[PDB]
């Protein structure tokens, strides 16, 4: 939360969280969720939504970023660890943003 | 003793098969002793 | 989780990995609970038990629109008119023809 | 009065909101 | 009554596709 | 045509006026 | 058919007094 | 009364042909 916090959430614009809490493989997106759900990540930009889906299809988690310029994100947490997709999410931020400006 | 898991939503309606037990018995019964079994159970539900 | 597994709460196991809260009333009040948790976009619904029912988000969701207890208890009620009424509905056509006509009878004269 | 129709009688105030919508479903369609 | 009791007998035994054989001589072809 | 209703189809022609009103009344004030 | 034409000219017969008679079995005894 | 005895008796024998005449005269004829 801390380090995504200084990065701040300038260059998105949408964060939507699809998770199925009753399998075993969404601990690592929910994980995610509680990172980008703190006070002090959603207050750098307060134009960017999160959204957690909650469906009880069976279908593997999955995270998808849409940001300014139009490009998506989508990270599959289904074999992949929270810092994984915070450092990847964070790395897509720092891009974005520069060629934005 | 272990409470069934909530079913998926995609799937079709299913239902348990303890009311399908009662389902059949109500057939069953002629209307006359359903008739007298709905004014009890009129006055029963108030 | 030392609770759940020994009692009859087994498959809420996997809704409390990380941080978890329970929302809790003498009563089900879903409706009420479902539009203050909208006004936050990020909270999620896991599910729970209701009545000894384990149910998802949406299990939530369609136990806030099915209506009162009460209006479904008369509507096992409302439903033995409609029984008596479909077979006197059968030989109802007969005296609602008859009336017609009489009544077109003095309309032409 | 019967004990066969009192039985009945138990049984359908037990059942919870959401069980008897259930069974109301399944009693409509069977009849039509 | 000889006649009403006979007649429930008759919706139970028959099967739910006959159902709609039944209704739709009660409702249309008397109608 | 099940081997049941036929028999209550022929029955109801072959009543009379009197015993039809009877049949009626059954079903509208005994069973409501 | 017979039958029918037969009841068209009773109804036209009937004098306006005796009418009401006939139309209340209708309402009443039949309802 | 012995006129809407013998009606109802005559409509239900009539073939399904003969009531569409009866029909046809209510619906159109008499509007």
């Amino acid at each position: 939360a801390a380090a995504l916090a200084r990065l701040g959430l300038r260059p998105v614009k949408q964060v939507r969280v699809q998770f199925c809490p009753f399998e075993k493989n969404v601990e690592s997106t929910r994980t995610f969720l509680q990172t980008v759900s703190s006070e002090k990540v959603r207050s750098t930009n307060l134009n960017c939504s999160v959204i957690a889906d909650v469906r009880h299809d069976g279908s593997e988690p999955c995270v998808d970023v849409l940001f300014g310029d139009g490009h998506r994100l989508i990270m599959r947490g289904a074999h992949l660890t929270a810092l994984e997709m915070l450092t990847a999410f964070a790395s897509h931020i720092r891009a974005r943003d520069a060629a934005g400006s | 003793e272990a409470l069934a898991g909530a079913p998926l939503d995609n799937a079709p309606k299913e239902y348990p098969p303890k009311i399908q037990q009662l389902v059949q018995d109500i057939a069953s019964l002629t209307l006359l002793e359903i008739s007298d079994l709905n004014e009890l159970l009129k006055k029963t539900l108030k | 989780k030392p609770f759940l597994e020994d009692s009859k709460y087994q498959n809420l196991l996997p809704l409390f990995v990380g941080h978890n809260m329970l929302l809790v009333s003498e009563e089900p009040k879903v409706k009420e609970m479902v539009r203050i948790l909208r006004t936050v976009p990020f909270l999620p619904l896991l599910g729970g038990c209701i009545d000894d029912t384990i149910l998802s988000r949406q299990g939530f969701i369609n136990y806030s629109k099915l209506p009162s207890l009460p209006l479904v208890q008369g509507e096992l009620v409302g439903g033995l008119t409609c029984l008596t009424a479909q077979t006197h509905s059968l030989l109802q056509h007969q005296p609602l023809q008859l009336t017609t006509l009489l009544d077109q009878y003095i309309r032409e004269q």
